[PDB]
RNA sequence: GGUGAAAUUCUUGGAUUUAUUGAAGACUAACUACUGCGAAAGCAUUUGCCAAGGACGUUUUCAUUAAUCAAGAACGAAAGUUAGGGGAUCGAAGAUGAUCAGAUACCGUCGUAGUCUUAACCAUAAACUAUGCCGACUAGGGAUCGGGUGGUGUUUUUUUAAUGACCCACUCGGCACCUUACGAGAAAUCAAAGUCUUUGGGUUCUGGGGGGAGUAUGGUCGCAAGGCUGAAACUUAAAGGAAUUG
RNA sequence: AUUAUUGCUCUUCAACGAGGAAUUCCUAGUAAGCGCAAGUCAUCAGCUUGCGUUGAUUACGUCCCUGCCCUUUGUACACACC
């Protein structure tokens, strides 16, 4: 039977959310269903942040990273990213980690 | 058979008059043949230089300028207002989850008849000593500071051309005064003019532009 | 060339998916007082001397 | 089959009795 | 101290694009992409044909006029994926490691107040 | 270029990349949330106008004027249909490149209708909370949304205030989450799905094994597609639900 | 005893110059080299079961490959994915 209180995700109040798009396959997902990240990282990476700074001009210069809010699809959300499948308990666990 | 740079007429670029360093960078073009030289055809170039990289200074490592190429004088071309941005970084740091987002603009024409539209941001602020994880300003606030914004733009702008604009922004003598009306309605951190671009140019004027320079 | 001797002061664990490669911290000995950690290729206890062939350059995770 | 093409497929079913009984209405 | 110009490095997948121009943007000098070093599709965006390109961009680069440069990263952008290439990283880092000298650097990926409709549909692309 | 990998494709017509401008139509990112509003469908740029509404405050007004509803009526996602416009985008159909034993598909390309808009139709969605409305009673807790009240509360300085934002206690009415469970259930679970063999507050609607079948038929609505109403013969001992162990 | 059981002598003197893709076994008296006894057996070991003789190199780890166990989870399967 019903597996979810939340349901699918998130919509208490309202009827119609409004879709997004997969940031992997492209598909529509209600907004408040979508599952979503923050892709904060540097604009350089691991090992690049010397030879930057070295070859560069200014004192160490700045830095300024990427900051890009993903929507993922849940298919794709679980074929990858945040998902695993938790126990019938932990499911219920909203808390982040 | 070529190698077009053994060819290449060559370039720098001068920057105009209310900053730091008037010397910018360098560039390319073509000799000056008969029939294409190197004057007329381009010269009209811009350029997009953070002003961090033109005013020497870091508390501007933000808000990018757009310089336009209009006269040109044996190995030295010189160059006026086209623009302002700001880094995309910037941004999509100062836009932080929540808490409100306030956004707003018009157009309108200056002394030396430039018209152009300039922009407005700015976010709630938690007040220190606040409980509630989020603070939202109430609709009726943000129409309100939309408001007062825009009254204190539509005064800031047509005085004495972007000359005096460009003076007035670089100091953010209008993000202060926009705080100061502000904080009667709500809180709110940032607050910058974001953006400004340009639209419609008046005329030539050989002499007038010839003003920033010496 | 410079040789750089460095002595291990600590055994951390085997990187490498294989697992023939292990993390270790070591303490040169031509000035001590600095650290590095280093990854081996055979088997290594504490107390050990490595021939660090380029004196400034770790690693960390290996797959 | 699927739930919904068996409602289309007697959706078409019911439309070819329609037109073979307009043949002599 | 240098003669600056403009990197403009866009990086997407199954390709990778360096080429300086003059920091008025109107002018070129010299290009080069990570699909030329190597031959192989596949292949067509990996890091180390970005590198290979990278070291052929920054020769002409250094070997006709500009000293240094500021870059401006790029990823597809429009209503696509706007994440960064994987062939992004190994070119800036396989310039600076050059040469070259860097200056103030910031992403110019497209990214839209929303709109006009992702490509493959509403059921996506599933295989 | 595109993919797991390719190919159909595009490239002296300098493709792809770059720069400066311009146009067309769509859309409203980030802020966006266990947050708002609406009868439901649904509704996120600004500004003006136009009427509308709930909650709250109220020692105002009227005084039973109400609750729920066969018939009948207003609205009603998406596609779809008529006639103009619009036709950026994505893209039923079609044609293709690959894949396959096959591959009418999945993945790639071309792209008609459509996608938007006006005038009119159509009236259906898992139109879902799969849970009728009005009234009462029964139990704990912290957040939040709107209103209000209380305060020798904080922060704003100017000369104290006045403001506004904040804080703390209460109180209505919201969208919800937590823990319990006196109680209920076949169970999962449920502050209602409780106050039911100790069976009655008021009222509407629907179901009575499975298939046959939302089929036949008549009526009726529609341009159509189809909507509403809607049987029987015959067949059949299970179909089904929730939980358990494999 | 021919299609030659085995043993001996003379003569005849091949391929094979370290073995492609692949793939087996193994951690100490072990691996590998080496012969013996027993089974079979009238006769026949290039097999096997044990035996002792000589005696290393390299790990003392991991989850990459492969194999399998365990959870979790889905199931309309329970003659249980043949
Ligand atoms: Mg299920
Ligand atoms: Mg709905
Ligand atoms: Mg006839
Ligand atoms: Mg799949
Ligand atoms: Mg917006
Ligand atoms: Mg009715
Ligand atoms: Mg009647
Ligand atoms: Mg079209
Ligand atoms: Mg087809
Ligand atoms: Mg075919
Ligand atoms: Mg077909
Ligand atoms: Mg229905
Ligand atoms: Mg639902
Ligand atoms: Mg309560
Ligand atoms: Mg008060
Ligand atoms: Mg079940
Ligand atoms: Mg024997
Ligand atoms: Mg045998
Ligand atoms: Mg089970
Ligand atoms: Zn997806």
């Amino acid at each position: 039977p019903k597996k979810r209180a939340s349901n699918g995700r998130n919509k208490k109040g309202r009827g119609h959310v409004k879709p997004v798009r997969c940031v992997n396959c492209s598909k529509s997902i209600p907004k408040d269903k979508a599952i979503k990240r923050m892709a904060i990282r540097n604009i350089v990476e691991a090992a690049a942040v010397r030879d930057l700074s070295e070859a560069s001009v200014y004192p160490e210069y700045a830095l300024p990273k990427t900051y890009n809010k993903l929507h993922y699809c849940v298919s794709c959300a679980i074929h990858a990213r945040i998902v695993r499948v938790r126990s019938r308990e932990d499911r219920k666990n909203r808390a982040p980690p | 058979v070529v190698d077009p740079f053994t060819r290449k007429e060559w370039f720098d670029i001068k920057a105009p008059s209310t900053f730091e360093n008037r010397n910018v960078g360098k560039t390319l073009v073509n000799k000056s043949t008969g029939l294409k030289s190197a004057s007329d055809a381009l010269k009209g170039r811009v350029v997009e230089v953070c002003l961090a990289d033109l005013q020497g200074s870091e508390d501007h490592s933000f808000r990018k300028i757009k310089l336009r190429v209009d006269e040109v004088q044996g190995k030295n071309l010189l160059t006026n207002f086209h623009g302002m941005d700001f880094t995309t970084d910037k941004l999509r740091s100062m836009v932080r989850k929540w808490q409100t987002l306030i956004e707003a603009n018009v157009t309108v024409k200056t002394s030396d008849d430039y018209v152009l539209r300039i922009f407005a941001i700015a976010f709630t602020r938690k007040q220190a000593n606040q409980v509630k994880r989020h603070s939202y300003a109430q609709s009726s606030h943000i129409r309100a500071i939309r408001k007062v914004i825009s009254e204190i733009l539509t005064k800031e702008v047509q005085g004495s051309t972007l000359a005096q604009l460009t003076s007035k922004l670089i100091p953010e003598v209008i993000n202060k005064e926009i705080e100061n009306a502000t904080k009667d309605i709500f809180p709110l951190q940032n607050i910058h003019v974001r953006k400004v671009k340009l639209l419609k140019q008046p005329k030539f004027d050989v002499g007038a532009l010839m003003a920033l320079h010496g | 060339t410079p040789v750089t001797l460095a002595k291990v002061i600590k055994v951390l664990g085997r990187t490498g998916s294989r697992g023939g490669v292990t993390q270790v911290r070591v303490e040169f000995l031509e000035d001590t007082s600095r650290t590095i950690v280093r990854n081996v290729k055979g088997p290594v206890r504490e107390n050990d001397i490595l021939v660090l062939m380029e004196s400034e350059r770790e690693a960390r995770r290996l797959r | 089959m699927r739930a919904k093409w068996r409602k289309k497929r007697t959706r078409r079913l019911k439309r070819k009795r329609r037109k073979v009984r307009a043949r002599s209405k | 101290s240098q003669v600056f110009g403009v990197a403009r490095i866009y990086a997407s997948f199954n390709d990778t694009f360096v080429h300086v121009t003059d920091l008025s943007g109107k002018e070129t000098i010299a290009r080069v992409t990570g699909g030329m070093k190597v031959k192989a599709d596949r292949d067509e965006s990996s890091p180390y044909a970005a590198m290979l390109a990278a070291q052929d961009v920054a020769a002409k680069c250094k070997e006709v006029g500009i000293t240094a440069v500021h870059v401006k990263i790029r990823a597809t952008g429009g209503t696509r994926t706007k994440t960064p290439g994987p062939g992004g990283q190994a070119a800036l880092r396989a310039l600076a490691r050059s040469g070259l000298r860097i200056g103030r650097i910031e992403d110019v990926t497209p990214v839209p107040s929303d709109s006009t409709r992702k490509k493959g549909g509403r059921r996506g692309r599933r295989l």
